[PDB]
């Protein structure tokens, strides 16, 4: 509250964006899904650091 | 408007904008977040909807088209029957050569399949 600082309402999201999605495979009684992640980071960071980091 | 700087090359005045056009500045931006989107729209076929939607803006009659369409693919069934049927269809093969021959590049016939099937065997199950 001293020395009139300003405050600066920061959001701190190195990940712009993420989304996961879903394939499903299969032949009978066997099945099999793959996933498929997303990632959109501002560059302080990229997109295998940000999966490696979670 | 001829003149030379005593050196052989021709000085000329460089034709430039000298105005202030806002559309410029709020136009040319792009939106960062439509890799899944334009993915999926590649995957489910909507670009050839646009490129039927733009064929038949140079079309006077669309049954004219649709005729004139399935004419030249029954012709490319006669010539080469074994080659359609399967993953190359003939009336895609002939929207794709339609819009190819205006100068802009498309897959063959649109056709596409899928890099992550597991093998041979495996068929995707659709997420309804």
């Amino acid at each position: 509250f001293e020395d009139r600082s300003y405050p600066i309402d920061a959001v701190f999201m190195p990940v712009q964006n993420a989304n996961h999605s879903i394939h499903s495979y299969g032949n009978g009684n066997e099945k099999q899904e793959i996933l498929f992640i997303e990632i959109w980071t501002n560059g302080s960071l990229t997109p295998k650091e940000a999966l490696h980091e979670a | 408007g001829i003149q030379r700087d005593d050196n052989g090359r021709r000085i000329w005045r460089r034709r430039t904008l000298t105005k202030k056009d806002d559309m410029l500045r709020y136009k040319l931006q792009r939106v960062p977040f439509v890799e899944e989107q334009v993915r999926k729209i590649k995957e489910v076929g909507k670009v050839m909807t646009m490129d039927i939607e733009r064929l038949l803006l140079s079309e006077d009659n669309r049954f004219e088209f649709v005729n004139s369409v399935a004419a030249e693919a029954t012709e490319y069934v006669e010539k080469n029957r074994d080659e359609y049927g399967g993953t190359k269809k003939a009336i895609f093969h002939v929207l794709s050569n339609r819009v190819n021959d205006l100068g802009f590049d498309r897959p063959e016939a649109y056709a596409e399949s899928d890099p992550y099937k597991p093998g041979p065997g495996y068929l995707k199950e659709y997420y309804t």
